[PDB]
């Protein structure tokens, strides 16, 4: 009965102050599933093309967001800007004055939280990403399809901008969806995955009339009408709440990654948007690659409200010299050495309200979270050259502890001791808030928290994982 | 100081129409008068321009339509931060 | 697949 797209995106146990601009082409505003929920601006930017087809792309998506049918959120309110042609064909210019006209209406005439759909890309793009960034900061939420090349998210636009919800598509099987050359879109710069294939909407042949269309716009048009529904319940979620909801309530581990190219799978994330039914949230974040310099670094970040809770780091070389954290401009970082190839840094950011953070740089039976009330999130390590709850083990090396202040958290240690992969993974209620390994009889490539579980690559071998959770 | 910036994908560059981007504080005024600037340094040059619209409440700037060979003319103007040649986007 | 963003999908 119910189409795909919408079960696959319900929880396995499940039970309009927020408005949605789109930017596209041309909608079919009174087409039966979106009709009476579409204001249309009549801003128009286009390039001229070099009548239903007109509206295809853009009454589908509207469709996907807000259809009284086939709808993720069904009688959400929403505004359209026409900046692609007939064609399906825009400009970085016309999209920026749109953009910008998005921030003009709400200066005249405030409504709630924004939630900004962005179906469209093009290569990367320094002042689209600038622009998209001081939309965010400003307080409106960014959503972005991945692209359809089958190519890195991070070279395309506004895909790889840097506070904006980018989301790639997958098909009924939860693989990535592929058609030859072209397909989803990958990569540290994707957020999520979301149904992309075969998703029925509103057709603009007719005004009763349905469609099945394909893409990471399909795909983004999920995840909005999610965030608008999750905007609805909680409208003073800031951007990094959000996105770490959108993490948390999506199905984990489902993609088949040897879709992706090899170096491509740790970077990618294995998620599939859901809706939320009806606490301590982490994720990681992966950085770009270093260089093979000998001392090349490398930089994972979080955002301005999340806290960095534990630094790990991997080399697909093996030659690495570790990672530390480190403050930068009031805001802790990670850092990670090369040793080599590269190595790229995984923070794992977590939102901790009420909760002061900090480091504690010392050797690795002493305990390296003193103070009272205090509890280690996470243990890092590095050292110069080449060859007990709150305590880091290590052998030469230094550590890099990460103590919290948080009367209301619980936090307990879990290591696997044994080859390529070991995993551990944090009991259910339990957030992993960091992953490292220790050393042994191999030779340790890395280590990543991949959502609750606890990854070391190796070539004895020991994951540890320290794991927290709101009592 | 202020640089240039185009997309690597040369079948979806857009030349002859530049994004110019000035520095986070300018004000609209400001922005307003490095264009009329640009375009008068312009026509001494014998070039023609037309400024085709101007950023504010998001990034300051405009948007020129003009010949490339303007571009080290322009990346001199008072208050820039960046230059990017249009280019295009597509539905996904 | 629709060339608006012809092929079967699925
Ligand atoms: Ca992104």
């Amino acid at each position: 009965s119910i189409p795909w797209n919408l079960e696959r995106i319900t929880p396995p146990r499940y039970r309009s102050l927020v408005e949605v601009y789109l930017l596209d082409t041309s909608i079919q505003s009174d087409h039966r599933e979106i009709e009476g929920r579409v204001m249309v601006t009549d801003f128009e930017n286009v390039p001229e093309e070099d009548a239903s087809k007109c509206d295809s792309h853009g009454t589908h998506l509207a469709g996907v967001v807000s259809g009284r049918d086939a709808g993720v959120a069904k009688g959400a309110s929403m505004r359209s800007l026409r900046v692609l042609n007939c064609q399906g064909k825009g400009t970085v210019s016309g999209t920026l004055i749109g953009l910008e006209f998005i921030r003009k209406s709400q200066l005249v005439q405030p409504v709630g939280p924004l939630v900004v759909l962005l179906p469209l890309a093009g290569g990367y793009s320094r002042v689209l990403n600038a622009a998209c960034q001081r939309l965010a900061r400003a307080g409106v939420v960014l959503v972005t399809a991945a692209g359809n090349f089958r190519d890195d998210a991070c070279l395309y636009s506004p895909a790889s901008a840097p506070e904006v919800i980018t989301v790639g598509a997958t098909n009924a099987q939860d693989q990535p969806v592929t058609l030859g050359t072209l397909g989803t879109n990958f990569g540290r710069c994707v957020d999520l995955f979301a149904p992309g294939e075969d998703i029925i909407g509103a057709s603009s042949d007719c005004s009763t009339c349905f469609v099945s269309q394909s893409g990471t716009s399909q795909a983004a048009a999920h995840v909005a009408g999610i965030a608008a529904m999750m905007l609805s319940a909680e409208p003073e979620l800031t951007l990094a709440e959000l996105r770490q909801r959108l993490i948390h309530f999506s199905a984990k581990d489902v993609i088949n990654e040897a879709w992706f190219p090899e170096d491509q799978r740790v970077l990618t994330p294995n998620l599939v948007a859901a809706l939320p039914p009806s606490q301590l949230f982490c994720r990681t974040v992966w950085s770009a690659h270093s260089g093979p310099t000998r001392m090349a670094t490398a930089i994972a970040r979080c955002a301005p409200d999340e806290e960095l809770l534990s630094c790990s780091s991997f080399s697909r070389s093996g030659k690495r010299r570790g990672e530390r954290m480190e403050a930068q401009g009031g805001k802790l970082v990670c850092r990670a050495h090369n040793a080599g190839e590269g190595v790229y840094a995984i923070a794992r950011c977590c939102l901790l309200p009420q909760a002061n953070c900090s480091v504690h740089t010392a050797p690795p039976t002493r305990v390296h979270c003193h103070q009272q009330g205090h509890v280690l999130t996470g243990c890092s390590s590095h050292w110069e050259v080449e060859d007990q709850p709150n305590q880091c083990v290590g052998h030469e090396a230094s550590i890099h502890a990460s103590c919290c202040h948080a009367p209301g958290l619980e936090c307990k240690v879990k290591e696997h001791g044994i080859q390529e992969q070991v995993t551990v993974a944090c009991e259910e209620g339990w957030t992993l808030t960091g992953c490292s390994a220790l050393p042994g009889t191999s030779h340790v490539l890395g280590a990543y928290a991949v959502d609750n579980t606890c990854v070391v690559r190796s070539r004895a071998v020991t994951a540890v994982a320290i794991c927290c959770r709101s009592r | 100081t202020a640089t240039f910036h185009r997309c690597a994908k040369d079948p979806w560059r857009l030349p002859g129409t530049y994004v110019v981007v000035l520095k986070e504080e300018t004000h609209l005024s400001q922005s307003e008068r490095t264009a009329r600037r640009l375009q008068a340094q312009a026509a001494r040059r014998g070039y023609l321009t037309k400024i085709l619209h101007v950023f504010h409440g998001l990034l300051p700037g405009f948007l020129v339509k003009m010949s490339g060979d303007l571009l080290e003319l322009a990346l001199k103007l008072p208050h820039v931060d960046y230059i990017e040649e249009d280019s295009s986007v597509f539905a996904q | 697949f629709v060339p608006t963003t012809e092929a079967p999908c699925x």
